[PDB]
RNA sequence: AGGACCGAACCGACUAAUGUCGAAAAAUUAGCGGAUGACUUGUGGCUGGGGGUGAAAGGCCAAUCAAACCGGGAGAUAGCU
RNA sequence: ACACAGGUGGUCAGGUAGAGAAUACCAAGGCGCUUGAGAGAACUCGGGUGAAGGAACUAGGCAAAAUGGUGCCGUAACUUC
RNA sequence: AAUUCCUUGUCGGGUAAGUUCCGACCUGCACGAAUGGCGUAAUGAUGGCCAGGCUGUCUCCACCCGAGACUCAGUGAAAU
RNA sequence: CGAUGUCGGCUCAUCACAUCCUGGGGCUGAAGUAGGUCCCAAGGGUAUGGCUGUUCGCCAUUUAAAGUGGUACGCGAGCUGGGUUUAGAACGUCGUGAGACAGUUCGGUCCCUAUCUGCCGUGGGCGCUGGAGAACUGAGGGGGGCUGCUCCUAGUACGAGAGGACCGGAGUGGACGCAUCACUGGUGUUCGGGUUGUCAUGCCAAUGGCACUGCCCGGUAGCUAAAUGCGGAAGAGAUAAGUGCUGAAAGCAUCUAAGCACGAAACUUGCCCCGAGAUGAGUUCUCCCUGACCCUUUAAGGGUCCUGAAGGAACGUUGAAGACGACGACGUUGAUAGGCCGGGUGUGUAAGCGCAGCGAUGCGUUGAGCUAACCGGUACUAAUGAACCGUGAGGCUUAACCU
């Protein structure tokens, strides 16, 4: 509706980068401890982008010290301070779900050197 | 009209005992 | 989302590998366990030097789950495991020296201080 | 499953009370041909609101 | 519920509904009018006029497009040719409907279904 | 103390300076007028009938249409009517906007609730569902028994029983207002609420305080 | 070579669901067993009721079997309804 | 008993893939099964998918799910070898 | 024990928990040697128990695709 | 006995109180926490598994508790068929034997399309009196009523110590219920893509049919939970057990006889929903109708002509409304549906051409092409002028004010 849409219209950010599914993505995430603010780096694969507007969404898979993580970040919360991107995966997929039940050397994908 | 030929029976196999 | 007969990991170095869940505490007719939630567990396989044997009832606290816990701006973390620490029935206590892998703060209660320290990450 | 008594001609005359049909009661004439038609529908020869539409 | 949904079942499954629609587009481009059941005749109105709206302009692309449905060169042709040109200025709408009574075998409620066209 | 008549316009969150996400349901709440004052003399009991939105000049009734033109107060969709708490008064052609909710907390939202149609008993009343195997013969989602024995003889009256769910008013109460927007007419009430979007709705201050 | 193995036709009927005023007076759907043999099948014969036949269940003998069917003794008898 | 989802012996039996008369899609040829049109509730029947858990269901892993082919490597207890 | 009433005999194994199952003892109500006793590889749409995988069996159901159910037109039953 | 299916399990319950928990109290061999016993109290709540056909019971681990009974030892025209209880077979035992055994094992057809009462939903008719369109009052009825843990009070009172309150406040949970789709997800055989076999469009390329949607990968809108909000109250009235004040009978004493106080999740109300068929049919606001002839068994009578308003219905386009009725929006003085334009979303770099390679294939054009139900617009198509129903000032008696 114009109305909903005009109220979240406000609530944007402008400084979301282009990023596209396979890419790895550096997102800086505010922490709070009782009284203390600090910023945390999550490091990892993007396997989907939800995109709604405000609502859209991305989800990133880290490989930790044992098993993967997968952690989903509203891209427009203030939770979230910047985004960051090293590689640029070049795969030709919406969503890397499959990269779920691959690990080791089946889990890296080539580079988009575009 | 006609009494029926095939006559099953109609009561079920199923004592009360 | 752990429920009875439910297979966990262990992140500590009990000694124990996979146990099973047996009960779900903290209320009458809960179904499943959270995040931080206490339940009861037997150990299906240990290490034979470890200090606990197999099929042995004691407490247990989740750590991580495979469903996942909720962030209050709508976001979510999911593990491709679900694992647990182990107590001692009498005063929770993880009996553990060190955990392996990641462990999310909602375990903050002013009281898994142990658990949170001994975390590598969070 | 079955009936235990045979429900009289005055009840099955009152279920029956529901079954009566309604007339349309709707006919209206066409502009240009004045053919009774049933509304919103072609005249039988082929005509509606005026202009023939079928021409067959 | 089916709350908000769109596209009638009409007792048939998909592909065979899928089929009768892609027949039955193929039938009206072909004699620019037919007689079907109204059910039927509105649920067309959602398969053939996106058609001509893709007639609109002459590609290669369209063309296969267009092919793709129908499965038939004589209404690939048909299109392109005479309803492209015939509606450039009209802005949807190429078809009419009108109710023609009930059809006798079973009390179908009946009508044609029309292009626009055919004032010679 | 009195409500107002809004219609709900889908749903939305607010993101806070801590991070927190808030789900706010947008209520439209514009200039709602008063129609008619009642009064315990001539009623027997104090109220005020307020109107809201527009209607077309043809749609609208004479018996409507006189209703309105003698309040002198624009025809508008539907009327509804909210109870004095006897510390108010309000005069026939009044205008009443979103702002008198700007310094409360709480809310009671009012609507009709989405229809499911004729809905099972598993659905409607949460019953359990009977075994899928293990011999179950066309009986996986059947109600099951509904009355004892001969003693009884009879089914008791407000059984449980497969029927229409939903299209009904309901009211949600004790919903936090986040925002008030006097010059947009938005009111956004943290939460969820009765109905689809374009229903109207009454929205009146919390009754539990 | 094989009363050998897997598996269609063919023969049989272990499980489940459907069907029980059914499409059907035992079937259908999905699985299931044997499938060169003590196999299966066409056509034609032989065994007749206290008898036949039976890798034996009181099984089968024209949808009827701890004594088939039809006619007769016969309007058996009924301290029973 | 029916214009009945059953039963009924023999012969011919093509193309592509396939070990194949299996199976999929087709040729010759033959058919759409003698009530239809709508709507798209509960519930029943036949199916598809499913978060986390994985027999906690139940008299019982009933039913479903799963495994499924070819070539190479490899293959235990026991044994009448 | 296809045999056992008392009985869920006693002990051990398996399970967090085993009237079932497996092993051992014999107080065998009422085993027993061709109406055969005890073993036995292979075989079994054979009985019981356990494990891995697998899953809507289940916690707890949700949605979807078809045939009925529902409405309209035609035909038109049955038990009682 | 011309037939009332008899153990368990599942689903669904309902009542009693001889109360398991929560609530209020007396006594205590009641220091406190924790108990014992008795009285009042039925508002709500009142486990999951292993073994066995089992109810029961034993065992394991939870909870505030895992209450006792009635209801054909509730419930098979609601489900199952494990036990028992037909026909097969075997064991032990009894009998010469046929066979038998509340002795034990293996196997073994659970029919019914709902007439009536009842119950859950939803309509038509008439009534309520001139008709019609709305908004309400509220008799009456129903729904909901559960509670753990942590912290403060306070480490206070108590107690030699160990231990550790009452009352009150805050926070956070479990189970249950209502609503919703913003988020996290499921589904999404109507969207995009990959791919195996085969047939076809003359052939290549490109596409379509069929094989469970052929098998798969994502996924819009809707519906939906595992997802997200909200609820259980506070307060008031009259009380139960109980505690009282004053107070005689009975110079005293005494809660009671007169009078006056407190006193529970029970009762009435407060919260939510239905509700004037509440035939006791209610109230308020607004709108519409104020023309003539005759007849008689001159009556709240009948007949004819002309007018038929408010409004309703019907028909059409339809809907986040729906089995059908009903309910809501709209019918050109128009955004009701479809299409169309733009956007969004999803899938993911279309076809064609060019370039590199012997080729599969890759790169450029190109984050392209195609996009269902979504969003904002647009009369392009379809919602026809009319007909139909509904009238013409609305009875008698009495009372009060104008006349």
């Amino acid at each position: 509706s114009n109305i909903i849409k005009q109220l979240e219209q406000e609530q944007m950010k402008q400084d979301v980068p282009s990023f596209r599914p396979g890419d790895t993505v550096e997102v800086k995430v505010w922490v709070v401890e009782g009284s203390k603010k600090r910023l945390q780096a999550f490091e990892g694969v993007v396997i989907a982008i939800r995109n709604r507007g405000l609502h859209s969404a991305f989800t990133v898979r880290k490989i930790s010290n044992g098993e993967g993580v997968e952690r989903v970040f509203q891209t427009h919360s203030p939770v979230v301070d910047s985004i960051s991107v090293k590689r640029r995966g070049a795969v030709r997929k919406a969503k890397l779900y499959y990269l779920r039940e691959r690990t080791g050397k089946a889990a890296r994908i080539k580079e988009r050197l575009n | 009209n006609n009494r029926p030929v095939y006559i099953p029976r109609p009561r079920p196999p199923h004592p009360r005992l | 989302m752990i429920q009875e007969q439910t297979m966990l990991n262990v992140a500590d170095n009990s000694g124990a590998r996979r146990v099973m869940c047996i009960k779900v505490l903290g209320g009458s007719h809960r179904r499943y366990a959270g995040v931080g939630d206490i339940i009861k567990i037997t150990i299906k396989e240990a290490i034979p030097r470890g200090k606990v044997k197999k099929g042995d009832v004691l407490k247990a606290v989740v750590v991580r789950t495979k469903k996942g816990v909720r962030r209050p701006d709508g976001s979510v973390i999911r593990f491709d495991g679900n694992a647990c620490v182990l107590l001692n029935n009498n005063s929770e206590q993880p009996i553990g020296t060190r955990i392996f892998g990641p462990v999310t703060r909602e375990l903050r209660s002013e009281k898994f201080m142990k658990i949170i320290s001994l975390a590598p990450e969070v | 499953a079955v009936q235990q008594n045979k429900p009289t001609r005055s009840k099955r005359g009152m279920r029956r009370s529901h079954d009566a049909l309604t007339a349309v009661t709707s006919l209206s004439v066409d502009k240009t041909s004045g053919e009774k038609h049933l509304r919103h529908h072609i005249t039988a020869d082929g005509y509606y609101r005026g202009r023939k539409v079928i021409a067959k | 519920m089916r709350h908000r949904k769109s596209g009638r079942q009409l007792n048939r499954n998909s592909s065979h509904r899928q089929a009768m629609f892609r027949n039955m587009a193929g039938s009206l481009v072909r004699h620019e009018i037919i007689k079907t059941t109204l059910p039927k005749a509105k649920e067309l109105r959602r398969v053939v006029e996106p058609l001509i709206t893709l007639a609109k302009t002459d590609s290669v692309a369209n063309r296969r497009l267009a092919f793709a449905r129908t499965r038939d060169n004589e209404i690939v042709a048909k299109l392109f040719n005479e309803l492209g040109p015939r509606f450039a200025s009209r802005a949807g709408g190429y078809t009419r409907i009108l109710k023609c009574g009930f059809r006798a075998g079973d009390n179908a409620p009946m009508a044609y279904i029309e292009l626009v066209d055919r004032s010679e | 103390m009195i409500g107002l008549v809004g219609k709900k316009v889908g749903m939305t969150r607010i993101f806070t300076e801590d991070g927190v996400s808030i789900p706010v349901t947008v209520i439209e709440v514009e200039a709602n007028r008063v129609t008619q004052v009642k009064d315990l003399a001539n009623d027997g009991y104090r109220a005020i009938q307020v109107t809201t939105g527009a209607k077309k000049a043809n749609r609208v009734t004479k018996p409507e249409a006189g209703h309105f033109a003698k309040a002198g107060v624009e025809a508008g969709r539907g009327l509804w009517e909210f109870r004095l708490a006897e510390g108010e008064e309000f005069t026939v052609g009044q205008s009443i906007s979103v702002e008198l909710f700007a310094d409360v907390k709480k809310v009671d939202v009012t609507g009709t609730s989405k229809g499911k149609g004729f809905a099972g008993t598993v659905k409607r009343w949460n019953f359990r569902t009977q075994d899928a195997t293990h011999g179950n013969s066309l009986s996986h989602r059947v109600p099951g028994s509904i009355g004892q024995n001969q003693t009884p003889g009879k089914v008791f009256k407000g059984k449980k029983m497969a029927g229409q769910m939903g299209n009904e008013r309901v009211t949600v109460q004790s919903l936090d207002v986040v925002r008030v927007d006097a010059e947009r007419n938005l009111l956004l009430v943290k939460g969820a609420v009765p109905g689809a979007t374009g229903s109207d709705l009454i929205v009146k201050p919390a009754v539990k305080a």
